RNA sequence: GUCUCGUAGAGGGGGGUAGAAUUCCAGGUGUAGCGGUGAAAUGCGUAGAGAUCUGGAGGAAUACCGGUGGCGAAGGCGGCCCCCUGGACGAAGACUGACGCUCAGGUGCGAAAGCGUGGGGAGCAAACAGGAUUAGAUACCCUGGUAGUCCACGCCGUAAACGAUGUCGACUUGGAGGUUGUGCCCUUGAGGCGUGGCUUCCGGAGCUAACGCGUUAAGUCGACCGCCUGGGGAGUACGGCCGCA
RNA sequence: UGAUUCAUGACUGGGGUGAAGUCGUAACAAGGUAACCGUAGGGGAACCUGCGGUUGGAUC
């Protein structure tokens, strides 16, 4: 994340530009991920948890999508 | 309380001067609901500092509650962890609630003959900036100063 | 004591602490402040505010240099990332580039084992 | 057929910090993918591509 | 089962190399803190730490790509390059002519930890030490830290070594996907119509104590093998074999 | 001079049953540090810690 303030662009938005750019890259999380160590066990079981959970929510939604309340 | 059903109660206007202000002065002064008394005694102590100061009653009143009124207290959170005590902004009706009681504990905390003298002296220590309550402010803002740090929980 | 008006601030912002170092632009230093300096402990120490209390005083530091452009290098997780950054802009300098640089191994060593909390 | 020495091309298929963009983020198929990523990495060996930003 | 052409693949063995980062060493700038936690303290720092810049040494692992993606008998395999090398699949043929399936005993492979000899050692970290917490705290938390984790060769032969589901073959409604081949057609592209391999989720009949399984069966059948027979004692004792232990 | 089998032996190892005395609270809920498997080291005790593995983990 490279943000080189150009000529009159106000500060408060080289900051914004600047955070978005950061979330973009995504380094907090690979540095929060990084912290500790997670065994392949662990890292595995979280991959295969997360598909899991985003398939039948996707699911749930498709069947939710043809009811009335 | 959970169901926010809590209006507001009208107050009736002091006697001598028809100030809302002056009447709450006067409850909170009160006690055991003896009202003429807590009336005679908040008079009492607003003629002898109308006597000792240049201005009227309630412009004096109104000097020694701009010096006791605080801005910003604090209030405990508990959140996961352990509670902090967060800084948070008082509301004008709160500010003015806050004076009195302090005003009111300050003079009942005073030495002097009459609870009148009492609060005379105290409102006179208000208007110069001295004694208690005024030291109440002072240790309110110095708290809420200290935990400057935690105004964003 | 000599004039450099060109400068850049490294934010070393922790999960305990930030660390704000201005220096010239070959990276020698000229002044530095941090948070646990800047009168805060504990809980206190790792707020944006101390950061920005911080950032305030390595400003008032480096004011005998007559720094006037400031590029910014901003290095960590830590609370405080961006009061640092509106610290430094509201003390004066003019906040030419703004550029993260927190190191991420391409793998690396093996972190620490997970705290069981 | 995906080439390193194809830097124009490369380009399209990495980030501004230098990073391999996902192939659900461009659409690409997967079969091209794991070549694009290879030529990406031949690249990088050979100093046509950066590693990271920070060069 | 053999040959011919091609395809994808972290399949295996050997060698080389690249960039990021950590640690350590030296120097420049610079000055009072750093680090850590729930809060602390131990620890490090005016003998100049932490921070920042430059140069060097060294070990280990390969961000992004990356995916209920791929390969492999299982265990497992992930930067890039070369060398040696195993298997799978598809399209047209050509060839052999039941050469097949399963397998007690036998033999080989077999994560991590551990063992032997010689190396290596950045980071991590059993044991150990100190600081905390606590009634205590031989822990969980913090500061350190040795085997070990790494390499070569040999041993060990065990894991919730799991799909808790032996191998091989045939048969029996469907839907939506992933991945990898290949045929035909058109207006030629995120095109349409098929046909193979592997794979994920749902669900029909049927099955099942139920949960659920459901063409990758736990359905309907055949061939062969392994195994069970109330809980505890006990996968223990004794004996044999194997092992340096 | 061996083998095998029965009896017996100071002392010693663990096991079962009973009974509940002392010490803790390991497991069952996210059981208050998810549990369990193999292995290794440590500890009055249940156990704790490292390494890999499983879901027969709650929350998300
Ligand atoms: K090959
Ligand atoms: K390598
Ligand atoms: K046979
Ligand atoms: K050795
Ligand atoms: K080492
Ligand atoms: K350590
Ligand atoms: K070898
Ligand atoms: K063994
Ligand atoms: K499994
Ligand atoms: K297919
Ligand atoms: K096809
Ligand atoms: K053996
Ligand atoms: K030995
Ligand atoms: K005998
Ligand atoms: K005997
Ligand atoms: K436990
Ligand atoms: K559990
Ligand atoms: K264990
Ligand atoms: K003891
Ligand atoms: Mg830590
Ligand atoms: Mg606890
Ligand atoms: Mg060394
Ligand atoms: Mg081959
Ligand atoms: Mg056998
Ligand atoms: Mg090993
Ligand atoms: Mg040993
Ligand atoms: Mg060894
Ligand atoms: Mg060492
Ligand atoms: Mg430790
Ligand atoms: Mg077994
Ligand atoms: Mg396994
Ligand atoms: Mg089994
Ligand atoms: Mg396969
Ligand atoms: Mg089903
Ligand atoms: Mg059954
Ligand atoms: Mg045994
Ligand atoms: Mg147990
Ligand atoms: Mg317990
Ligand atoms: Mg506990
Ligand atoms: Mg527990
Ligand atoms: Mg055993
Ligand atoms: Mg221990």
């Amino acid at each position: 994340p490279v943000i080189k303030v150009r000529e009159n662009e106000p500060f408060d938005v080289a900051l914004r530009r600047f955070k978005r750019s950061c979330e973009k890259a995504g380094v907090l999380a690979e540095v929060r991920r990084r912290e500790f160590y997670e065994k392949p066990t662990t890292e595995r079981k979280r991959a295969k948890a997360s598909a899991v959970k985003r398939h039948a929510k996707k699911l749930a939604r498709e069947n939710a999508r043809r009811t009335r309340l | 309380p959970r169901r926010r059903v809590i209006g507001q109660r009208k107050i009736l206007p002091d006697p001598k001067f028809g100030s809302e202000l002056l009447a709450k002065f006067v409850n909170i002064l009160m006690v055991d609901g003896k009202k003429s008394t807590a009336e005679s005694i908040v008079y009492s102590a607003l003629e002898t500092l109308a006597q000792r100061s240049g201005k009227s009653e309630l412009e004096a009143f109104e000097v020694a509650l701009e010096n006791v009124r605080p801005t910003v207290e604090v209030k405990s959170r508990r959140v996961g962890g352990s509670t902090y005590q967060v800084p948070v902004e008082v509301r004008p009706v709160r500010r003015n609630a806050l004076a009195m009681r302090w005003i009111v504990e300050a003079a009942r905390k005073r030495g002097d003959k009459s609870m009148a003298l009492r609060l005379a002296n105290e409102l006179s220590d208000a208007a110069e900036n001295k004694g208690t309550a005024v030291k109440k402010r002072e240790d309110v803002h110095r708290m809420a100063e200290a935990n400057k740090a935690f105004a964003h929980y | 004591r000599k004039q450099v008006s060109d400068g850049v601030a490294h934010i070393h912002a922790s999960f305990n602490n930030t660390i704000v170092t201005i220096t010239d632009r070959q990276g020698n230093a000229l002044g530095w402040a941090t948070a646990g300096g800047s009168g805060f402990r504990g809980s206190r120490k790792s707020t944006p505010f101390a950061a920005q209390v911080a950032a305030e005083r390595c400003a008032d530091a480096v004011k005998e240099y007559g720094i006037k452009n400031l590029e910014v290098m901003v290095k960590g997780p830590g609370p405080g990332r961006e009061s640092t950054i509106r610290a430094l802009n509201a003390a004066g300098f003019r906040i030419t580039n703004i550029t993260d640089v927190t190191p991420i191994p391409h793998x690396g060593c093996r972190p620490p084992k997970k705290r069981r909390v | 057929e995906i080439d390193y020495k194809d830097i124009a091309t490369l380009k399209n298929y990495i980030t501004e910090s230098g990073k391999i963009v996902p192939s659900r983020i461009t659409g690409t198929r997967a079969k091209y993918q794991r070549q694009l990523a290879r030529a990406i990495k031949r690249a990088r060996y050979l100093s046509l591509l950066p590693y990271t930003d920070r060069h």
